[PDB]
């Protein structure tokens, strides 16, 4: 179990180190990794097979490639409402701002 | 169920991604169903390269054809 | 009368901007890229009709832009981000 | 020869719900 | 029977196996793939020819314009999503008024 | 010399559907370029997932697949309902 | 001089056609402007495509592959 | 002697003729053709990777990651004219707060 | 064991900047990258030859389609590059 010892221990050292909403913006995005929680992803995109499927297996890459497109066209469209947002005056955005953005696109 | 996987922090997370300063109550279940149609249609054309080959297996190489043929395509996962 | 050209225009599946000012504007641009090129009718009616329908498409985008910032005369900066969503 | 007709009866009206399942 | 009727349809087989032939999409072909390319193009002709001919007897005419063609495209939404990015010449947009434009209306 | 079109064609299944329709030579023309798109459309998207599924050959299945891909559902299950009476049709060689 | 073979009308009665009422001053030079910006990519296209045919004219059918090619298919002028 | 060494090339020249040959596109392919591809693909290369040394020269970092090949790619009109639709995986995106937040 | 770019992409940057590391996620974007646009000039060039009765692949084919698809700046320095490598590669055998 020295695999387990040495995940104690890295763990041991993450609890002792490493443990106005303008901050956010500007810390976001610089970062480079994904966002979206792994194995609810996994659990859901599994159930949206189960609707097109048969025991269907799932290569862990294939749902990692999936999780980034996602994410990719995710905020691709919340980048092009945040435009039609502040457009209409409004820093609050709202589901008619996006609404055009998923209109005009198709 | 597995829709509300991505909760409100998630997409609170990705806004801040996105740079938004405030976000309304009314946006996480319009992401959440236009992240299922997104998923759908991607899905739709990656289960059938998967089903015309005999296979049962998800390939990352069907996903990044399927990607590729949609217009999104990806780097790195073949091709 | 509001009414009357919406439902006059729309309803003329016909084309209604220029020919020969649109052959001297393709003579123009011809000018500014190429060396005189000969030019079919054919060729400049389908660039009339590429060109009436990629207008039409940005005024149809930018219609529900106008009532989305409270506004109904459309301005410059919607000319400036439905190309945004166009590439 | 002769053929059926299908289902048209909508232009898909998407953006704020969701299409339909075949 | 020929192979272009030996099936009782009514496109060609002969003609789109000697475009695949010459077109260089393959090293073989198979003998059912001229015949299913030939009913899948004649079944999207004969549905768009359906709406196309409920198009004209819309504006109760009998030929066929480009305006019977957009309201035979993009009235059905899976024409519509899957030749929308096709312009066509001298076609004619919907018409569609919006409603605070109107003042009664 | 002659340009390979299918308003022929087009006219026979218009007059077997409706024979009491028209249409004009402009939509013809229109349509004629919509049926060469289409079938480039899934000539080529054949050909890529031939060279995808490690198999030189252009059988019924690629073509399957590809009207499944690009067609909707609907027209989809038609296409291969259209496709299964035509193999099954032709297969009749006597 | 050739910049101004549209005129203001023209793009009045074509917003009409579309369901644009109230137009600004300044729309009818911003149509102008994303007019030659929109032209030049396609004819230049054109242009390479005469170059690929080594001629003078320019025909129909480069007309229709450049507009293929760009994502704007025409259908009626050719096939 | 190979084709590559003919010219100074080190992209598979050969191969290249070869994937040109057997790969389902065109029939005859001429001397002087797969020789271009292998230029304007060396090219192509040479730009890429001098962007992303200069993404590691100003980020001081000795190695090339995603991000610094995303912010090769969406900092140049012309990359954004040739590949702005494609995405890079673990890339992320741009950092660019709009002007009406601020 | 399948045909990589990986080797002369290593090459090709110890050439100019040899200071700089490659990972290996970075190294198999480049390839499909590369491999992308390949396919891409590939059947722009198929099309091209296919379009004008010119079934052979010429210089001509591809230098229409890389005028065709690269933007000026870039259509021009990869037509210099070209050039320069089809007169080396004419001259030297």
């Amino acid at each position: 179990v020295r695999q387990k010892r040495r995940e104690k221990q890295r763990k041991q050292s993450l609890k002792r180190v490493e443990k106005l909403a303008l901050y956010e913006i500007r810390k976001y995005q610089r970062s480079t990794d994904l966002l979206i929680s792994k194995i609810p992803f996994a659990r859901l995109v599994k159930e949206v097979t189960d609707e097109f499927t048969q025991d269907l297996r799932w290569q862990s890459m294939a749902i990692m490639a999936l999780q980034e497109a996602s994410e990719a066209y995710l905020v691709g469209l919340l980048e092009h409402t945040n435009l039609l947002a502040l457009h209409a005056k409004r820093i609050t955005i709202m589901k008619k701002d996006m609404q055009l953005a998923r209109r005009i696109r198709g | 169920d597995n829709i509300q996987g991505i909760t409100k922090p998630a997409i609170r997370r990705l806004a801040r991604r996105g740079g938004v300063k405030r976000i309304s109550g009314l946006i996480y279940e319009e992401v959440r169903a236009v992240l299922k149609s997104f998923l759908e249609s991607v899905i739709r054309d990656s289960v059938t390269y998967t089903e015309h080959a005999k296979r049962k297996t998800v390939t990352s190489l069907d996903v990044v054809y399927a990607l590729k043929r949609q217009g999104r395509t990806l780097y790195g996962f073949g091709g | 009368l509001a009414l009357y050209e919406i439902r006059k225009y729309q309803r003329s599946t016909d084309l209604l901007i220029s020919k020969i000012p649109f052959a001297r504007l393709v003579k123009e641009v011809t000018d500014e890229f190429t060396q005189d090129l000969r030019w079919q009718s054919m060729a400049i009616m389908a660039l009339q009709e590429a060109s009436e329908a990629y207008l039409v498409g940005l005024l149809e985008h930018t219609n529900l832009l106008a009532l989305h910032a409270k506004r109904i005369t459309i301005m410059k900066k919607d000319m400036q981000l439905a190309r945004r969503i166009r590439g | 020869l002769r053929k059926s007709t299908r289902v048209k009866v909508a232009p898909l009206q998407y953006w704020r719900n969701e299409k339909i399942v075949y | 029977q020929s192979r272009s009727a030996k099936a009782g349809l009514t496109f060609p087989v002969g003609r789109v196996h000697r475009l695949l032939r010459r077109g260089n999409y393959a090293q073989r072909i198979g003998s059912g793939a001229p015949v299913y390319l030939t009913a899948v193009l004649e079944y999207l002709a004969a549905e768009i020819l359906e709406l196309a001919g409920n198009a004209a007897r819309d504006n109760k005419k009998t030929r066929i314009i480009p305006r019977h063609l957009q309201l035979a495209i993009r009235n059905d939404d899976e024409l519509n999503k899957l030749l929308g990015n096709v312009t066509i010449a001298q076609g004619g947009v919907l018409p569609n008024i919006h409603q605070n434009l109107l003042p009664k209306k | 010399a002659r340009k390979e079109t299918y308003s022929s064609y087009i006219y026979k299944v218009l007059k077997q559907t409706h024979p009491d329709t028209g249409i004009s030579q402009k939509s013809m023309s229109i349509l004629n370029s919509f049926v060469n798109d289409i079938f480039e459309r899934i000539a080529t998207e054949a050909s890529k997932l031939a060279a995808y599924n490690k198999k030189s050959t252009i059988s019924a299945r690629e073509i399957q697949t590809a009207v499944r891909l690009i067609l909707p559902g609907e027209l989809a299950k038609h296409a291969v309902s259209e496709g299964t009476r035509a193999v099954t049709k032709y297969s009749s060689s006597t």
